């Protein structure tokens, strides 16, 4: 239809097209999922393989030591956003020899990604992000969309068949708070394993994490350190 | 037709359309396998000659871009002259600056921030109209051992076991997926490829009619020259 | 001293109805003297001439620059400028240089076309123009011209003693300046003629 | 300033600006190039001759360098510009490398400036393909063809232009050592490729020598018509020696 | 310094030059050529300031070459020479000012042979005979008092080792071996290095 | 936004055309005759003149022929202000050319500068192409007297003899038929000017006011440029009158 | 061509029709009574008045910044019509126009000169595609000590003249022709005639009977150059000797 | 907001060789208030009718007869602002040629520039064409001059000539009634003339607007002189 080609065209219902369809670019992308407790913030990223030859899609990138983010929909976009975000944590290490808050970081990426959605010829990102942090305010998850709109969360889940997650996580939030770190890790990897065909299951190959906390530097787990927070799942109910 | 949509307007199911377009345009490029061992890399491409008074060694489809770094394309090859100059440019500076080897993933990640960079409002003049309408396997040794990459035009790039690109891609990497495993030689490799590149060409393969590079730890690249191509097809 | 790196002199000089304007032809760098033949006055129409002292670099800029802007004049218009507006957009010429500027002050002698009146005029390097009605001179030794010329000057003068006139205030005063001289050459313009003469001068 | 896409992708993966250069390269009257041993030889059609033209202003065969020459099919003015470019890249190439252009070099970069034309925002491909050839430092006869999407290759012989497909496949069942062994036989080769898509059998066709360490060659009409005239009493020989 | 030397015959122009290449008080290089081929009958002569006569000379034998190239004939050395005098005066007040002081010596088909002179400043003068140099203070009074128009070439070579053994005696430069040139209607010939070998 | 109103001037069409070019060159068909004849001593244009009404004030030079620098003129067809801002461009160029060598721009230069300006016109920057055609009569010392044709597509080719604007085949025809190669003078192109100014403008009968000629000579080293006088132009169609009819007295 | 013909893009962009109009300019003249409101604005013989409707449906709007009167300089006043948020930018243009003219020139700008720059600025949205005209109309009062009082307009064709008396809007045809039968019959027009033909022109076309609340007035007189909006005190004692008449 | 304007033309070649744009323009034109010109001996006569809609227009506010120097003359037929334009373009033009020269502009070169500015509005990108059409009159080298620039910026040279409403009509009626040698008050009674043939209701005084360039140079009759006229007619 008419109104469906451009960013800045006004639909006669009060919507802009072109950014649902970016939001529909963000549902395409594999799951992923983002919890916190009162000390932690951990995202479970259920990685995809293109082919049974190929690696799994990196989905957890460093941001500083205190933030990591996992991405949803087009990678391009997410690595631009990503260094974008890194050069904002710079800066602000560089100006105030303080690590960036992460709330004013999400500001800013509200701020850059809102500005494509007004100007005729630009599209908006096609990225949907989850943000772990960790400040003077606690532990932080955000979830960012291409609507330039964000969200402090208790917990989150994006990308292809995140309702179930987001089901599992309505279950469970309120144990969250009181979780310690192997226990918060656990209740991610069931989300994230709630939105799985029957077939899969969780391997080392497939699941990637990032914890960030009080004395933790953000760090990504990929293979082989995956390995210890596999052991102890039980089996899915079904 | 083609002027109603900007070359940034995504698709009601979240893609690009000039994305998708040059990734259907792919399909129609010659197909190049890359297969990683732990010995090396091999890398060949079908060079899809149509006349026989062209001179098939001016079929560039396989380049260096460094001495630990080759690269396979397939699609418009003439999209790839830029994006591999770029990549020969980066792995320059890298070295002019930290008086080391770019790892091949690095490389491979600074030539894909280089596919979305296309657009008509907000851009400097003669900035990229379009996206590029090539598909690249880079094969390298670093630090990490022999690695193999693909680079698509969404700016997509993962590391590969083993790939096919180009026309024949599917029936190729079906191939590929059965001959695989991770203990592979590399002569075993390289004698996989040319067998899949034998099945999947339309003409019978010679040793004028493929490019064959390998990436080893200690060798620098390198290109088989046809006597080398003759002694690994005699047997095949 | 930049004005005297490569010396010259030239004059221009009113007449009943006609106008004289004369140079001199050394080209020397400093004390050397290079040529004897160098060209300082160009002609702008039939009846129009320019004359450039200063920098040699600058009389060749200058000269080629006010050619390539007549020449769009003349086929703008389809007629011959006059010297009114040859001085004004000699002005304009220089006066675009106000902090960068030729090192050429010029002197322009000619007769209005379609009217035959003689006009001379002279500009300062950053092209104040300057209309007299009896002489203009330009150049390293303008007080000894202006000695000659102000002796020997008189009003309706003949086109043969404005030559006279012109020639030996040229000659006398040229003799007196180290870094001018060698050969003087006169234009005398008039309404159907125009009579080109060099002069025997010295030549040390 | 104006900054509009021209060249984009179909739904099929086809620029179709290009494909639209490409036919108008089709267009273009037909060009002919064979490599020889010591020799390498242009020859354009003329598609029609006005009789009244003087024929030095519309020459389609222009030497790029001393050792360069490039014939071309498609649209007149682009490839003005385009061997304008050409001709300043070899003398800046004399400049900052002390040794002239491989033709290889120039055949890059003509072939670079065209795929930037189909890459780059307000602007239409270039309508021309060119047949490059010429001699490296090395004496190697070289030649090249580059089309308006930007690719080139090099060719024993090519042709380009309207009526291509047929010179080809003449060509390929021609083209052969003993075909090119001397430089007339590579002339007559180039006459006779011409002479399959040509009217009036030989005065449309204007033909281009180059030879090893020596300048570009035109040859004069007299030429053409003695080498005309042989091609036709070859043919009359074997004609009746064979039959 | 450097010296230049250009003689203009009826139907011929000679030039020479030194050899010298030095930097402080030492020759560096006894055999330097600073004549550059504009044309088949042109030859820029440049001396100056070091990188600036280079630059510039190689600048002008690219255009001079691109025009050849773009229109198929050659730049006439009074056009050649006009040329170079508009790009040195554009760079003179410009931010990449060229120190450098030329000769262009040309023969042209119609116009015969030609000698220009040209400063640094960019003034273009046409001489019978004209040198650059501090040696040129001790040379010009002896072509003054030799030449004349009718010198043939032969005379012009005598005339101009003259020039030279002045240098021998008078310039308090080692200025040993000079390179010389001839441009006639057939183009432009090198003839032998006037030299003289120190025992 | 400018998408949907952009005409896409300097774009291919799918058989390889470029439209804006072709519907120039309809206009150029449509506007006055314009045609040009080389001889041996000189070259000349003759150009039909379409401003005709009496209350028209008298032209200064001349409609539709331009002297361009001290060796050079142009005649135009087509779109009258886009020929006004060709022409400013020639002599701009033909004196930024003499201010550069101190010499005057060769004849094939000076058109080859003008149609790099048109071609750029035709493949970027999205403007619609100049809607001009021009002929181009001069001297210079490396080919003589010369005459040249350009269009708004920016070919430009040298001719004997040729014609632009209305009717221009049909001249083109009688030029084929009547011109002789190498044999030509002033006079005798004169006369062929003046036959097929009359068979071209078939309607309007040859008269001295409808038509504009300029002749290019040399005279002691000088190029002169010179539009011919009504008077002149009325003898040489009497000429061509008694031509016609002692003609057509022996048949 | 055709009466109300039609060819390309030109009922959309300010480029001609086959008839030589621009519709996107009558569009906006339409955009003029989308709002709702009219004005009138009469030249008397040592005053200028502008009178304009004053509407505030709901008691929650604070009715002091419902006002389409404002100053440009001490000395000039204007009534805008129209679309509110083009009027007012329409206000801000002309308003830093006056300032700039004075600190260039040193002294006040006159009216007939900064009807003529607004109408200058808005030409230029008639020739340029990129951009809508504004839809809204300006009238603009003062004293110029030459000529006395001065009403000019200002349209969004870039069309402006001085006017005896104007008016702008809904209703503003109707409100003409009562002003041209008040100017045929001319008689010396004191500032309270004026006031009073202003506002019984308003109040005859819009067929009420007002009050001090639903009108707005802004005066010049050559006695007080400066411009001034009548409190709703002055407004009513107008009023007042209105209905008694 | 951005105020980047359109980089493509809106005035393109039609499939027959025309450009309509140009053509709508001169429509504009041609449904213009009638505008005449009249070049005598001894100076030009410019004059134009200006009948307001209402009563309740200051006739004296704005003019559409107007000086462009001391000695050039302007009237319009076509769209007053775009008139305003070229008005305002007119005069700093001649401004620049005079600030170069030192003399005042002749009027064949300001029509030339004038004309150069309507072209680049044929041309450039994201504009239309003027809607106007130009009648110009001067006083050079003892001479009178008249053109008539178009909304295309082709001009002419005119002895006597007619824009706007009936401007066939008005061409007719003074190829009929002008002949050389006439002198400008016989000129200014066949410009009054000519608009009223094409005029509706009752000319007076303020209804048409009158310049004339002569000698002394360029100037607006007041509307005194206007009314000594046409009571001679």
């Amino acid at each position: 239809n008419q109104y469906d080609n451009d960013v800045t065209v006004w639909s006669p219902q009060g919507r802009i097209h072109q950014i649902e369809y970016a939001m529909e670019a963000v549902k395409q992308g594999s799951a992923t999922v983002g919890l916190k407790s009162k000390t932690h913030a951990v995202l479970v990223a259920l990685k995809r393989a293109q082919s049974e030859l190929a690696a799994h899609q990196k989905k957890i990138l460093h941001v500083d030591n205190h933030i990591g983010i996992s991405i949803a929909g087009l990678t391009a976009d997410a690595r631009l956003l990503c260094n974008f975000m890194r050069q904002e944590c710079l800066d602000s290490r560089f100006v105030f020899d303080r690590p960036l808050p992460v709330s004013r970081l999400v500001s800013l990426i509200g701020s850059k990604t809102q500005i494509p959605t007004q100007r005729y010829g630009r599209r908006p990102y096609g990225v949907g992000l989850l943000i772990a942090g960790y400040d003077d305010m606690g532990p932080h998850i955000f979830q960012t969309c291409p609507s330039a709109n964000y969200f402090d969360c208790r917990a989150m889940s994006i990308g292809a068949r995140s309702q179930s997650a987001r089901t599992y996580l309505e279950r469970h939030m309120s144990e969250f708070m009181e979780c310690n770190l192997n226990e918060l890790v656990k209740h991610g990897l069931r989300a994230l394993r709630e939105t799985l065909p029957a077939e899969q299951d969780l391997t080392t190959k497939n699941v990637s994490i990032g914890i960030v906390g009080k004395d933790l530097e953000f760090t990504i787990y990929d293979d082989d350190d995956v390995s210890p927070f596999l052991e102890g799942l039980e089996e899915r109910p079904q | 037709s083609e002027y109603d949509r900007g070359v940034n307007t995504f698709s009601p199911e979240g893609r690009l359309f000039q994305v998708e377009y040059a990734i259907e345009a792919i399909k129609l490029g010659s197909t190049a396998i890359g297969i990683q061992t732990s010995e090396g890399v091999c890398l060949a491409v079908e060079k899809r000659i149509t006349s026989p008074l062209m001179e098939p060694s001016s079929i560039e489809k396989i380049v260096e871009i460094d001495a630990h770094i080759g690269c396979a394309m397939s699609g418009l090859i003439a999209d790839a002259k830029t994006l591999i100059d770029k990549a020969r440019v980066e792995t320059q500076n890298h070295w002019f600056t930290y008086n080391e080897t770019m790892t091949v993933e690095s490389v491979t990640q600074a030539v894909s921030n280089l596919a979305l960079q296309f657009g008509e409002e907000d851009a400097d003049p003669g900035a990229m109209s379009r996206p590029f309408g090539v598909a690249l396997l880079f094969g390298g040794v670093d630090e990490k051992g022999p690695q193999l990459f693909h680079m698509d035009p969404s700016g997509t790039f993962v590391q590969c076991d083993a790939r096919a690109i180009g026309s024949a891609s599917e029936g190729a990497q079906s191939s590929l997926q059965e001959v695989y495993h991770k203990s592979m030689t590399l002569k075993e490799a390289i004698k996989s490829s040319l067998i899949i590149l034998k099945q999947v060409m339309e003409e019978k393969l010679n040793a004028t009619n493929i490019e064959l590079a390998t990436v080893q730890p200690g060798q620098n690249f390198h290109m088989f020259t046809k006597e080398e191509l003759e002694e690994v097809i005699k047997d095949i | 001293s930049i004005m005297s790196y490569n010396g010259g002199a030239v004059m221009a000089m009113k007449g009943k109805n006609c106008v004289a304007i004369a140079a001199d032809r050394r080209f020397g760098i400093q004390a050397q003297m290079v040529t004897t033949d160098f060209q300082k006055i160009f002609p702008m129409g039939d009846r129009l001439y320019i004359g450039l002292a200063g920098l040699a670099t600058d009389v060749q800029t200058v000269a080629q620059r006010l050619k390539f802007r007549l020449n769009l004049y003349e086929l703008k218009e389809g007629r011959q400028i006059k010297p009114y507006t040859l001085m004004s957009m000699v002005a304009n010429l220089l006066y675009e240089k106000r902090f960068g500027p030729y090192y050429t002050e010029p002197v322009i002698a000619g007769l209005d076309p379609k009217t035959f009146k003689p006009f001379i005029c002279s500009l300062d390097l950053i092209g104040c123009p300057m209309v007299t009605d009896d002489f203009v001179v330009s150049g390293t030794c303008t007080e000894q011209m202006y000695g000659m010329c102000e002796s020997l000057w008189e009003p309706n003068m003949d086109p043969e003693h404005l030559f006279e006139t012109i020639s030996q205030a040229m000659l006398n005063a040229v003799d007196r300046d180290a870094v001018s001289g060698m050969g003087v050459i006169v234009h005398i313009i008039e309404k159907d003629k125009i009579t080109t003469r060099t002069l025997k001068a010295r030549m040390d | 300033s104006y900054d509009r896409a021209i060249t984009v992708f179909s739904p099929d993966g086809h620029l179709f600006q290009v494909e639209y250069a490409q036919e108008a390269v089709k267009k273009g009257s037909t060009a002919v190039g064979v490599r020889g041993k010591d020799i390498v030889v242009l020859g354009v059609e003329k598609k029609s001759v006005a009789k009244l033209q003087d024929e030095r202003t519309v020459r389609k065969i222009c030497a790029l360098d001393d050792n360069v020459c490039m014939a071309f099919a498609g649209l007149t003015a682009d490839a003005r510009i385009v061997i304008n470019r050409a001709r300043v890249e070899c003398q800046s190439h004399r400049l900052t490398v002390e040794d002239p252009v491989t033709v290889e070099y120039i055949t890059r970069y003509i072939a670079s400036l065209k795929q930037r034309y189909t890459q780059s925002n307000g602007r239409r491909p270039f309508g021309i393909s060119a047949l490059i050839v010429g001699f490296d430092f090395d004496g190697t006869p070289r030649l090249y063809q580059t089309d308006p999407s930007g690719t080139y290759h090099a060719w024993k012989a090519n042709a380009i232009g309207r009526g291509a497909k047929s010179v080809r496949e003449f060509l390929e069942k021609n083209y052969t050592d003993e075909a090119i062994e001397t430089d007339d036989l590579t002339i007559k080769l180039v006459i006779k490729a011409l002479l399959e898509v040509v009217q009036s059998g030989g005065k449309n066709i204007e033909l281009a020598v180059m030879r090893r360490d020596q300048p570009l060659k035109i040859l004069n009409p007299e030429e053409i018509e003695k080498y005309v005239a042989e091609i036709e009493k070859e043919k009359e020989e074997n004609e009746k020696k064979k039959q | 310094m450097e010296y230049l030397i250009g003689i203009q015959g009826p139907d011929y122009v000679l030039v020479a030059s030194d050899r010298v290449a030095a930097s402080n008080i030492v020759q560096m290089k006894d055999d330097h050529d600073k004549m550059f081929k504009m044309s088949e009958k042109i030859l820029l002569l440049c001396v100056g300031e070091a990188g600036d006569t280079v630059q510039f000379a190689e600048y002008i034998q690219k255009n001079v070459q691109l025009y050849k190239m773009r229109n198929g004939y050659e730049l006439s050395p009074t056009a050649a020479a006009n040329f170079t005098r508009r790009n040195l005066a554009d760079y003179l007040r410009s931010r990449t000012p060229y120190h450098v002081n030329l000769l262009l010596a040309g023969y042209d088909e119609h116009e015969g042979p030609a000698l220009y002179y040209m400063d640094y400043l960019a003034a273009l003068a046409k001489a019978p005979f004209a040198a650059h140099g501090y040696g040129a203070f001790l040379t010009l009074s002896i072509l003054d008092r030799y030449y004349t128009p009718t010198i043939s070439r032969e005379k012009a070579v005598e005339l101009l080792r003259k020039c030279l053994e002045e240098l021998q005696k008078r310039f308090i430069l080692n200025l040993p071996t000079f390179s010389v040139r001839i441009i006639d209607r057939n183009g432009i010939h090198d003839l032998d290095n006037i030299s003289f070998p120190k025992q | 936004m400018s998408r949907r109103y952009d005409s896409r001037t300097t774009i291919f069409s799918p058989e390889g055309r470029l439209y804006q070019v072709e519907y120039a060159m309809e206009a150029i068909g449509h506007a006055g005759t314009c045609l040009g004849i080389l001889a041996n001593d000189g070259v000349l244009l003759a150009a039909e003149r379409r401003n005709i009404h009496k209350l028209l004030d008298e032209v200064f030079f001349s409609e539709k022929i331009y002297k361009l620098n001290e060796d050079m003129a142009c005649s135009v067809a087509g779109i009258t202000s886009d020929a006004n801002v060709l022409t400013n461009e020639l002599r701009l160029i033909a004196q930024r050319y003499l201010l550069q060598y101190q010499e005057p721009i060769p004849c094939e230069q000076l058109v080859t500068a003008l149609c790099d300006i048109k071609q750029a016109y035709t493949q970027f920057g999205g403007k619609r192409p100049f809607g001009v055609s021009l002929l181009y009569i001069g001297w210079d010392k490396h080919y003589g007297f010369q005459l040249y044709q350009s269009d708004p597509s920016g070919n430009y080719g040298g001719w004997k003899a040729t014609c632009i604007g209305n009717n221009s085949a049909a001249a083109v025809s009688m030029l084929k038929q009547d011109y002789k190669e190498g044999e030509m003078t002033l006079k005798s192109a004169l006369a062929l000017a003046i036959k097929v100014l009359n068979k071209t403008m078939d309607v309007s009968k040859l008269s001295a006011e409808k038509v504009e000629i300029a002749t290019l000579t040399r005279e002691n080293g000088k190029t002169v440029i010179r539009v011919l006088k009504q008077k002149e132009v009325e003898q040489l169609i009497k000429k061509h009158e008694e031509e016609e009819a002692k003609a057509e007295r022996e048949k | 061509m055709s009466r109300g013909s039609s060819a390309g893009f030109d009922r959309h962009i300010t480029i001609f029709s086959p008839e030589g109009r621009l519709y996107q300019v009558e569009y906006a003249f339409k955009a003029i009574n989308q709002g709702g409101l009219t004005s009138v604005a009469v030249r008397g013989k040592d005053c200028a008045v502008i009178v304009t409707q004053k509407k505030v449906p709901d008691k929650l709007l604070d009715s002091s910044t419902v006002t389409h009167l404002f100053k440009i300089t001490e000395n000039i006043g204007c009534v805008m019509t129209g679309m509110t948020a083009d009027s007012r930018s329409q206000v801000q243009r002309a308003r830093y126009e006056a300032a700039n003219w004075k600190y260039k020139y040193g002294y006040e700008i006159p009216v007939d000169m900064l009807c003529k720059r607004i109408a200058d600025i808005s030409q230029v949205y008639t020739q340029n595609a990129e951009m809508r005209p504004l839809g809204c109309c300006m009238i603009l009062i003062g004293i110029d000590e030459e000529q006395g009082p001065q009403v000019y307009k200002c349209d969004p064709a870039g069309y402006y003249c001085g006017f005896k008396a104007t008016a702008a809007g809904v209703k503003q045809t109707e409100s003409t022709s009562f002003l041209e039968k008040k100017v045929k019959k001319k008689f010396d027009w004191t500032f309270e005639q004026t006031v009073e033909t202003a506002i019984t022109c308003l109040s005859t076309v819009l067929s009420i009977d007002f009050k001090p609340s639903e009108i707005e007035v802004g005066v010049v007189t050559v006695e007080n150059p400066k411009f001034r909006i009548l409190t709703e005190a002055e407004i009513d004692a107008h009023l007042v000797a209105l209905a008694e008449r | 907001m951005a105020e980047r304007g359109y980089s493509f033309s809106l005035t393109t070649f039609s499939p027959s060789g025309k450009l309509v744009q140009i053509e709508y323009a001169l429509a504009a034109v041609a449904g213009g208030a009638p505008s005449v010109g009249i070049k005598a001996a001894n100076g030009v006569v410019l004059a134009t009718e200006k009948k307001q809609k209402s009563i309740l227009y200051d006739e004296r506010s704005v003019h559409k007869v107007e000086p462009i120097t001391k000695h050039i003359g302007l009237v319009y037929s076509g769209m007053g602002p775009d008139y305003r334009v070229l008005v305002h373009r007119a005069r700093k033009l001649a401004q620049q040629y005079y600030l170069v020269y030192q003399e005042p502009i002749p009027t064949a070169q300001l029509v030339q520039r004038v004309a150069s500015v309507m072209q680049e509005y044929t041309q450039s990108g994201g504009v239309r064409p003027f809607g106007v059409s130009l009648l110009i009159c001067g006083w050079n080298e003892g001479r009178p001059y008249l053109f008539q620039s178009d909304p295309s910026g082709a001009y002419f040279a005119w002895k006597a000539t007619a824009m706007g409403k009936n401007y066939v009509n008005g061409k007719t009626f003074l190829e009929k009634r002008y002949n050389e040698d006439l002198e400008l008050e016989d000129a200014i009674h066949t410009a009054i003339l000519t608009l009223k043939e094409s005029f509706e209701g009752q000319m007076t005084e303020d209804n048409i607007e009158v310049g004339i360039c002569n000698e002394a140079g360029f100037r607006r009759l007041t509307p005194t002189e206007v009314k000594d006229y046409l009571a001679a007619i």
